[PDB]
């Protein structure tokens, strides 16, 4: 990725987060516990959608016939008729290819881009509460249980609650 | 003591499609595609002859309509619907290739 | 079209207001494609912008450092003007203003500060000097003839003169005023015309000191 | 019309223009911008509106 | 904002170049007024290398980095103004251009004063010098063949916008008193298009 | 944005800033003021600008009648020339499409980017002088007059003149 | 660059740095050294390749002469191929110009990308320990002699070791 979180810091994936495309993974005195976050989830799946959208359509433009199976036409007209067709394969084919690479590459980017989104939103949150590890953990200095963690996931953390504690444990 | 960084929005934006989205509002917008015509032949700078009765085939033939175009010059010539090739009645055999010809011709 | 109108004093006290209004017409004062701005112009300072106003889903102002702690720039949507105020002035305020739009030409809609239009400027005065009318006298003929009128011992500036009413401008000179010694101003008008015309046209200087209100005729022949 | 140019000709006139596509003629000839079927393409010059 | 140069000649049909250096370089925020005497500024260029509405071909301008430039491609009569650039909110200190032009002797004019002011108790005598090209002249004021000095002012008129020619006043102030005390009253004029000093003069009381 | 700054962590627009694309909005014991930063606002006005340079030009490329209006050419050939003329503007259109929609993309993103490099272009000024709060703004610790909030969008700010009191706030 | 390193807050390359495309140069009591990082090389290396494997290849379409140079075929079928022909290659020529001005604004940007990725990668090694200067450098608070800018670049480098140095150091 872009970015350089997905495939970059954050070392793999995790399989076993199947309800989300991003998430949290916590570590505290009640254990361990994980949960995606679908804010970041659903805009990665809303903009992927948006591209099908835009992929999978109409071309209203019909075309018939112009030569024959059956009983072939005169060779100058055929052979202008077949030399056209194949231009027009010949150019097709080349949008097809570049077209799907140039999505695919934006695609791969832009969902590194919304697992770094989150992880810079985290990180502003418990801003002097917390350090970067840099496998994409922060490591808290005050105590955080899971009403704690749930806050952070839930986005209303009160880093000032907590910041004296924190502060004075470096 | 505080300072806070932001961009610029207008309350009435403009509607763009991205890769990823349709109707993205945006601050600016300029068109691509061209809708306006100018429903004239604009012909400044050019020597131009208009046909009107005269068929364009009729300059090499010369039926009464085509009197005045049997030696024209011209870098623009405009053919219209009226005109007509013949006064006898007929026609040029491979009629639309010698078309091409004179239109070309200067 | 539009047009920027400009009235208000060209004499203020030194230590008082200065106030002047630009009419709008061609334009709203509360266009979301205007910004309304004055300026202003002296043979020392040269050009300075001064502050402005403009409506973007609430009104917004923005002063000039050298004057923000004397001056407001109000708009009034029920004429379509937007004036100036300029507390306390001092002899360093003496120059023309300029009313003046911006923002209506930009560069993908942010506004580059263009100056597209601009009112016909406001001569102002600070001084203490209270304001006197001028005397008119004609400067007479004695084949081309030259006429003329001197404009004598007015203040503040400007006097304007047009000629039959504005029927007769070529081959007018009206020269730009000096500074006499008593400190009041003296400017001459001045006219070439086929010396043939003498006998039967009228020639008549029509003389404007607005700061006096006085506006005064004067009849030259030979 | 000798007080207008244009290089962009067809049967109901001129095209007289200097964007690359236009929607008005599919056999338009000279130098003209590219025929294409939608009635608008715009390009944005400007950043995301986020209004308040 | 700093403009060169100051302000120079150049003869009708001329390439003008007008240079303005900036602070700081933002092609975007730059542009140029032309104002003629008396009027308010007019925007000639906008964006540094846009022409303003209604502005003719001739006036073009272009920008690289820190430097900025406008070009009057030939020089015409009426182009005769102070140009000014601007960035942001700062406007350069001005380039006056005036015209060169073939040089021009002036029409000279003597008027008396009038019976009118003379009762209010002053005389002023004011030369014409009409329609000359260049600037420079002299105006010698003699009175009963005395020369005269401390008791003139002279004004001067722009540039003409359609001739390009410069015209000038002089006007001579005495008491009442003064006035009638002498006979002659004499104008001369030193200009370099005449062969030598021309010289108006009338009698008082004729 | 592909960042997450313009319609990201920036809740939202100002309409009074109305100079400038990007700019600074301030809070100190002498008040509030607003300014636009032209350098961000040049770099991404110049860069608009070159995409319209290239997109508003000549195909010098002329194009002559093959077919004709008012007196039909032969059916085969002429169907020849409509299928051809149709292939083509089938491609242009999806050209056409493609490219505006690519182009759109890039240019909200280069918005969004320059947006961002702004915002850490001043997080790297004030260094151990301030806090980043996360909705772009920057809490600052020591007292910032009007002439050193001015010394922050100049860029001349010198963060250790003020570093013993701002860091001692702590 | 998009990210805003290249070109951007790091002032200006290095003509020195001949053996990497990215690389190091510290100042210590030891003196001054440079040094090429060849992770990120490569990958920028590896990406760059990619792309000229996919541009630079075959088009097995061959295509035979539907016209002759020598004695010149038909008029009105000559100038439907002339037509056809210079269609595609209007088509092309807009073709080539978009893929190698888009492809060139991506290998900018993804250069521009793989800098900032090894400056971020830095800065969470000696999380506590240094200070982003602003020019891309880092001022490390304690003494970090070439073994231990050695372990910085090797991505050995323990922060925790020189912390409590450091961190009193501020
Ligand atoms: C995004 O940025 C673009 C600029 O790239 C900006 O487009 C500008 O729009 C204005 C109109 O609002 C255009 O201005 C016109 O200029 C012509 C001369 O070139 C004038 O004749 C026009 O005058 C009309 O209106 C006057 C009164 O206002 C009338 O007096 C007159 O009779 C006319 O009716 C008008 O001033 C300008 O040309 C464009 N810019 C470009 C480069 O085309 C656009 O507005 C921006 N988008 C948004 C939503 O802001
Ligand atoms: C145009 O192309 C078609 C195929 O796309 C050619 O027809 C084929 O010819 C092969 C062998 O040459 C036959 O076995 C097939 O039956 C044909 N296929 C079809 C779909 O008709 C045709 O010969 C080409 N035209 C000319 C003039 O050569
Ligand atoms: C090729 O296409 C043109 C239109 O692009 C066809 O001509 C039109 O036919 C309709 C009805 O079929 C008429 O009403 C129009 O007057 C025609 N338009 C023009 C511009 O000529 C033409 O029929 C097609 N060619 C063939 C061989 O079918
Ligand atoms: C189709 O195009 C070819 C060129 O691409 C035309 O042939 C050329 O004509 C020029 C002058 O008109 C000659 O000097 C060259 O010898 C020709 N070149 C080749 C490669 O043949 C041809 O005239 C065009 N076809 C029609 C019907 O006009
Ligand atoms: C967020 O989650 C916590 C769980 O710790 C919950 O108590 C809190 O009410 C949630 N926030 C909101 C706004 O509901
Ligand atoms: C930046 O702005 C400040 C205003 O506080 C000014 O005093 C300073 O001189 C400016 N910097 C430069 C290099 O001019
Ligand atoms: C990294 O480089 C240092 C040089 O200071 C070396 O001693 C160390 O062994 C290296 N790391 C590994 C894993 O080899």
């Amino acid at each position: 990725g872009l970015f350089g979180a997905i495939a970059g810091f954050i070392e793999n994936g995790w399989e076993g987060l199947i309800d989300g495309w991003y998430g949290f993974r916590h570590q505290n005195a009640q254990g361990e516990g994980t949960a995606a976050d679908y804010k970041s989830t659903q805009s990665a799946i809303d903009q992927i959608t948006g591209k099908l959208n835009r992929l999978i359509e109409k071309t209203n433009q019909q075309f018939e016939l112009i030569d024959n199976e059956f009983t072939e036409v005169e060779k100058q007209i055929g052979n202008v008729i077949n030399w056209t067709r194949d231009s027009m394969t010949e150019v097709w084919s080349y949008n097809a290819e570049l077209l799907v690479a140039m999505e695919n590459q934006h695609t791969i980017d832009l969902a590194d881009s919304e697992m770094n989104k989150l992880y810079e939103r985290v990180k502003r949150q418990l801003r002097e509460n917390a350090e970067e590890d840099g496998t994409g953990c922060f490591e808290i200095f005050h105590k955080c249980d899971d009403d704690c963690m749930a806050s952070i996931r839930n986005n209303t953390y009160d880093h000032s609650r907590y910041r004296e504690e924190a502060m004075q444990n470096r | 003591d505080k300072i806070c960084l932001g961009h610029h929005a207008v309350s009435n934006g403009t509607k763009v499609n991205t890769l990823t989205e349709r109707g993205v509002e945006v601050v600016n917008a300029t068109e691509t595609v061209e809708r306006t015509n100018v429903p004239r032949i604009c012909s400044k700078g050019k020597r131009t002859v208009d046909l009107g009765q005269c068929g364009l085939l009729g300059t090499i033939t010369g039926p009464p309509q085509c009197d005045q175009f049997l030696e024209f010059s011209a870098d623009l010539i405009i053919e219209r619907r009226e005109g007509s090739d013949v006064c006898y009645p007929g026609k040029f055999v491979n009629e639309e290739a010698l078309r091409q010809i004179l239109r070309e011709s200067g | 079209q539009v047009q920027l109108q400009q009235s208000g004093p060209g004499l203020v006290k030194p230590s008082q207001t200065l106030s002047l209004t630009c009419a709008i017409s061609g334009d709203s004062v509360s266009s979301y494609n205007a910004v309304w701005n004055w300026i202003r112009q002296s043979p020392s300072r040269g050009l300075e912008w001064l502050g402005r106003t403009y409506y973007r889903s609430g009104w917004y102002n923005d002063y000039a450092e050298s004057v923000k702690s004397r001056i407001t720039i109000n708009p009034d949507t029920s004429k379509n003007q937007f004036s100036l105020q300029l507390n306390s002035v001092t002899p360093e305020d003496t120059a023309v203003y300029y009313c003046a739009r911006s923002g209506h030409i930009t560069v993908f809609g942010v506004n580059v500060d263009a100056f597209d239009m601009w009112g016909q400027g406001t001569m102002v005065t600070v001084s203490s000097a209270s304001t006197k009318g001028p005397s008119v006298f004609p400067l007479a003929p004695s084949g081309t003839a030259a006429l003329g009128c001197l404009v004598k011992d007015y203040f503040p500036e400007p006097v304007t003169v047009s000629w039959n009413s504005g029927a007769l401008t070529s081959g007018v000179h009206t020269f730009p005023a000096v500074l006499q010694s008593s400190g009041l101003y003296s400017l001459s008008s001045v006219v070439t015309v086929p010396s043939s015309s003498l006998g039967t046209q009228t020639y008549i200087c029509n003389v404007n000191h607005k700061p006096s209100n006085t506006k005064v005729d004067k009849k030259v022949e030979p | 019309d000798a007080n207008c140019e244009g290089d962009c000709y067809h049967s109901g006139g001129t095209i007289i223009s200097n964007l690359p596509f236009q929607n008005i003629n599919s056999r338009a000839v000279g130098k003209c911008p590219r025929y294409v079927k939608q009635e608008s393409l715009m390009l944005a010059t400007g950043m995301k509106n986020v209004p308040e | 904002m700093t403009q060169s140069p100051s302000s120079l000649s150049a003869s009708v049909g001329d390439r003008v170049t007008i240079t303005c250096r900036t602070s700081q370089s933002l092609s975007s925020y730059t542009h140029w007024y032309q104002q003629k005497p008396g009027k308010a500024p007019k925007l000639l260029i906008y964006a540094a290398s846009s022409r303003g509405s209604g502005v003719p071909s001739r006036f073009s301008g272009s920008g690289s980095g820190t430097d900025f430039t406008l070009t009057i491609s030939s020089l015409q009569p009426e182009d005769f103004a102070t140009y000014y650039c601007q960035q942001s909110r700062t406007f350069g200190q001005g380039t006056k251009v005036e015209i060169k032009r073939t040089v021009a002797a002036p029409s000279v004019f003597i008027f008396p004063p009038s019976d009118e002011q003379l009762k209010s108790g002053t005389a002023s005598v004011v030369c014409l010098l009409n329609n000359f090209y260049p600037r420079e002249a002299k105006v010698q004021w003699k009175v009963d063949n005395a020369l005269q000095s401390g008791n003139s002012q002279e004004s001067v008129t722009e540039q003409d916008s359609k001739d390009s020619t410069y015209s000038l006043s002089s006007t001579l102030t005495l008491s009442k008193a003064d006035y009638e005390k002498h006979k002659v009253y004499a104008c001369e004029v030193t200009h370099q298009g005449l062969s030598s000093p021309v010289t108006k003069s009338f009698n008082r009381g004729e």
